[PDB]
């Protein structure tokens, strides 16, 4: 008699062609990445009690130099920038992970005159470059690539002139089509 | 609904079981197709493809080439015993032939 | 067109024979090869034009040639998409 | 207005890369490969259809496909393909 | 000349003049697109870690929601089939009665 | 990574409290609660709120996403803690949402009130725009939140809000309620709340309502009466109103199928173009009578102004990650009209795309889902303002610890 006892398709294909200890516990823990020693809680296992916080690796804050009073007074002096303003700019840079689009919004316009993004970026890069240009021994960062603010101002102006152009988009696209047309005709 | 799992992944194949079943069901082959037929067909096709690809890659490494070209396919097919029988009546473009010179036409 | 079978010259036929392993070739072998190639192309292109006309198409696609070769037994890979 | 044509190149390259990490494949070789896949698909499906018609059955099943593979593939390739198909049909019905 | 091609040439010259005017106004292509952008990324940024895990768990909840509403869905579903199976259980008992009839 | 915490989203319309890590908030209850001097008492879950009780008094704890009465706010917090949360505050951190336009003074005062009164182990105060972005899965984009009090476009960049790019408009649920009130008064519909109805009978369409008034109604203040009437009006809005696909045209609106609705008192009638003419003011306030002002900006106008007030380099990201949220966004065809207007007004050079978070839970509870998934992250475990941080840095440490 047919043995079968298994799945129809598989069966036809095959024959027709012949100590518990490990409680999870609401354990407290501390994150070595923090400096305030704040204690949190987590449902850890019974094996990794007291083990380091695994996500502690995600603490590589952005790199930003820290000038001193004498260094600033000596080299970073600027007629159009004071300490009250430069320290705040660097604090914003350290706090918001070096994004100037947000540093400009967080700028304190009530105590300092209004600023753009390009001027702030230029000031920051000039500070970083001048801090290290005092000597050749520093190996961390010596030749900071100070970005171009002059050409950036143009890249801003002649692009904002294109942004808010309502019928000029269609006009330019149409004339560009006609341009390719007669250029191919004269080729 | 639950996270949809494809039949190819469920079986353990790479070839499209869904498209194979579509072809089988809409084709001349039969009125309706069972769920097991396209899986088996795709598995067999994938096995043949893996075999011929292994042989073609071996021929390519022998010829010192990183890209399998029709030469590496023709050489593989006509060097293998069973694949040659499978594709005897099949010609491959730009594949060439084997350097099979008859021993009687050699220098004497 | 006419007499385009002569576009298969003696060097071409001799290279085709070298690729087949022939060492020495005779004189009338070239005419025999031209005649055989013409007879083969006749059937292949007749099948292709039969697959084309039936499709009401004015261009002989590569799939028509593939189907003609399959009918004649010469399954050809590399032109089936 | 797109006229998109399908192919097996996305999976023929996956199998290629899993069976040979360092070796690639050209476009012409991929086309010949897809042609081979289509040809063998047609062969096996037609053989299964013939078996069904001979057994007076209107539906093709895994058993028809298995006997068709046994008939088509020669010698020590038939056995390999059949073992692969059998193992796949058993790992598929086990809900894994 | 074609007593028309010269007119087409004059029209093309007028088009060229209008395009020169439009270029003096606002230009056609703002050349020098981001040429001097040496902003060096931090050693690892450390903010992509948040963004990375952010994308990792954000899609998870969205997926788990659709899965949960799908899971609870099919649950209440087999519930309906079960109740149907109870009425279908009585119908199967009736079929067993009919099978005794047939015997 | 997960830690038992408490996520709070305190809006001007509803308050949503729950645990971090859940797809939905534990309890959502209206914010426009009443008051009764039993001292002043407050209610949650709407069952202790919508009760006819002696001497219902007015109160407004939080308006425009900002605390208006610290006493009522503390009472709401205590009630949410002991009634529905039913757990000590010292056992769970607190991640609370705040409006981007919240002041440093209110921020520090909320921080000190949470640290000296409830003794919570950790605290965090996040902006609603950042929370909505984190919920929708984007770090850069424009959050469009049309609440009960205002419709606001807030640009967030890399998880930070750009205050100078934020834009607000008063056209919100309050405006919709005012328009519904005006429509009822014009159509001669007596707005009768449920608490004044004892029994009613079925009457023909358009006929007067046949209902009986309760005989032992208690003393209720004009504020509580208006609250019940506004609840009825919001029900009418959710059940009737629909946004016009294109710019409102009277001819095309007079060719739309009417919608039938029955008020609590039994008066039942069908609405035609009047239900589509009201929601038009949200997009075009120039055609709204009693709003003789062109300085008001519609939804699309607010979006465009918020995108324009930002740096041109990030406008593409904002246009491509425009996120829509809020209760008012649930009106039929609202997002369709919004997408149409934005595709018409946005320069094609910048890709436009709206997230399809159209579900009710996804929309109204976006700011809470965001806080939940933000507190359920191991990385976020380092941004918690601890009790020790508060004790050492004082109330002002909030500004530096949580932007
Ligand atoms: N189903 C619905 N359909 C249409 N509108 C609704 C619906 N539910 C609520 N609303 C509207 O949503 C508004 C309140 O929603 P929401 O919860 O977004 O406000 P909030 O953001 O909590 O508080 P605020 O608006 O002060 O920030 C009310 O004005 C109400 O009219």
């Amino acid at each position: 008699k047919r043995p079968e006892g298994m799945h129809r398709e598989v069966y036809a294909l095959l024959y027709s062609d012949k100590k518990k200890v490990r409680p999870w516990k609401w354990m407290p823990f501390t994150n070595p990445a923090r400096k305030d020693g704040a204690m949190f809680f987590h449902w850890r296992r019974a094996a990794e009690e007291g083990k380091d916080y695994p996500f502690a690796r995600f603490n590589k804050t952005v790199q930003v130099p820290v000038y001193s009073e004498q260094e600033y007074q000596l080299y970073l002096h600027d007629d159009a920038w004071t300490k009250a303003e430069t320290d705040h700019l660097f604090d914003l840079s350290r706090r918001f992970d070096l994004r100037f689009v947000v540093i400009h919004d967080r700028y304190d316009h009530q105590q300092f005159k209004k600023r753009s993004v390009e001027d702030l970026k230029e000031r920051y890069y000039h500070i970083c470059a001048k801090l290290a240009n005092v000597r050749a021994v520093p190996g961390t960062d010596l030749k900071i690539p100070v970005f171009d603010a002059g050409h950036e101002r143009r890249r801003k102006e002649q692009l904002e002139r294109l942004y808010n152009r309502t019928p000029e988009q269609v006009a330019e696209e149409e004339y560009l089509l006609q341009e390719l047309r007669k250029i191919e005709a004269r080729k | 609904r639950a996270k949809a799992k494809s039949r190819s992944s469920r079986a353990g194949l790479q070839f499209p079981v869904g498209r194979v079943h579509r072809l089988l069901r809409k084709g001349n082959y039969a009125e309706r197709v069972g769920a097991g037929a396209p899986v088996y067909l795709a598995a067999v096709l994938e096995y043949l493809t893996a075999e011929i690809l292994e042989l073609a890659g071996n021929a390519a490494r022998d010829n010192k080439k990183t890209r399998i070209i029709p030469r590496h396919l023709q050489l593989a097919i006509r060097n293998d015993e069973e694949l040659n029988k499978l594709l005897g009546r099949v010609t491959i473009a730009q594949g060439g032939v084997l350097p099979n010179i008859q021993a009687v036409l050699l220098p004497k | 067109l006419r007499d385009n079978i002569q576009g298969i010259t003696k060097p071409a036929i001799r290279r085709l024979a070298r690729r087949g392993g022939v060492k020495r070739i005779s004189g009338l072998i070239y005419e025999e090869t031209r005649g055989v190639l013409k007879v083969f192309l006749e059937n292949v292109i007749r099948d292709a034009v039969t697959y084309t006309e039936h499709a009401k198409r004015k261009t002989v696609t590569a799939m028509d040639v593939v189907y003609a070769l399959k009918r004649q037994g010469r399954t050809l890979y590399g032109f089936g998409g | 207005k797109r006229s998109r044509k399908e192919s097996y190149s996305v999976y023929v390259y996956k199998v290629l890369k899993q069976v040979h990490p360092d070796t690639g494949i050209s476009s012409k070789a991929m086309g010949i490969m897809n042609s081979f896949v289509n040809d063998i698909f047609e062969r096996i499906a037609g053989e299964a259809s013939r078996l069904a018609h001979y057994n007076k059955r209107s539906t093709i099943t895994s058993r028809e496909i298995q006997t068709a593979v046994r008939l088509l593939l020669p010698g020590e390739l038939a056995k390999h393909a059949v073992s692969e198909g059998t193992k796949a049909v058993t790992k598929y019905t086990s809900s894994k | 000349k074609s007593h028309a091609e010269i007119a087409e040439q004059a029209k093309h010259e007028a088009e060229i003049e209008t395009r020169i005017a439009e270029l003096r106004k606002e230009g056609f292509w703002s050349l020098k697109r981001l040429p001097k952008v040496p902003e060096p990324p931090r050693p690892k940024g450390h903010w992509d870690y948040l963004c990375e895990e952010m994308q990792w768990l954000s899609a998870d909840f969205a997926q788990e929601r659709r899965w949960k509403r799908g899971v609870a869905r099919k649950v209440v579903r087999m519930v309906i089939r079960h109740h149907e199976e109870q009425r279908q259980k009585e119908e199967r008992a009736r079929r067993e009665e009919q099978a005794k009839l047939r015997r | 990574d997960e830690v038992g915490a408490l996520v709070f989203d305190i809006g001007s319309y509803t308050v949503r409290a729950g645990y971090a890590g859940e797809d939905c908030p534990k309890v959502d209850f209206p914010t426009a609660i009443g008051m009764v001097v039993e001292g002043p008492t407050y209610y949650i879950d709407t069952n202790a709120l919508r009760v006819p009780r002696e001497n219902m008094e007015a109160i407004s704890p939080l308006k425009n996403g900002m605390v208006e009465d610290w006493d009522s706010f503390q009472a709401i917090l205590d009630h949410t803690y002991k009634m529905h949360v039913k757990s000590e505050a010292s056992l769970h951190p607190v991640l609370m949402s705040e409006a981007p336009w919240n002041t440093r003074a209110k921020r520090e005062k909320l921080t000190e009130l949470m640290f000296e009164h409830y003794n919570i182990p950790a605290f965090f105060l996040c902006k609603t725009a950042v929370l909505t972005a984190f919920a929708n899965g984007r770090s850069t984009g424009l959050i469009l939140d049309s609440g009960a009090t205002h419709t606001t476009a807030i640009p967030v960049h890399d998880g930070y809000v750009l205050q100078q790019g934020i834009v607000k408009s008063p056209l919100a649920g309050d405006f919709i309620t005012m328009q519904c009130r005006e429509l009822f008064q014009e159509m001669n519909i007596e707005l009768v709340p449920p608490y004044m109805i004892a029994s009613k009978e079925a009457v023909r369409e358009g006929s007067p309502a046949n209902w009986k008034r309760k005989e032992k109604l208690p003393q209720v203040t004009r504020s509580w009466h208006n609250y019940m009437c506004n609840c009825v009006i919001q029900d009418f809005q959710a059940s009737v109103l629909q946004v016009s696909d294109s710019t409102y045209d009277e001819q095309v609106a007079a060719q739309m199928p009417t919608v039938h609705y029955e008020f609590p008192n039994g008066y039942n009638c069908d609405f035609g173009a009047e239900r589509l003419k009201i929601p038009e003011g949200l997009f075009d306030p120039s055609n709204v009578k009693g709003l003789s002002g062109n300085t008001m900006l519609g939804v699309s106008h607010v979006v465009t102004t918020s995108v324009g007030m930002c740096d041109i380099d990030i406008r593409p990201g904002l246009y491509g990650s425009v996120i829509v949220a809020g209760g008012n966004t649930l009106i039929q065809s609202f997002t369709d009209r919004l997408n149409r207007e934005l595709s018409q007004k946005t320069p094609p050079s910048m890709r436009l795309k709206l997230i399809a978070n159209n579900t009710t839970v996804e929309r109204r509870f976006s700011s809470w889902i965001g806080g939940s998934i933000l507190a359920s992250l191991g990385t976020f475990q380092q941004m918690w303002i601890s009790k020790q941080e508060y004790e050492e840095g004082g109330k002002q440490c909030v500004e530096r610890k949580c932007p």
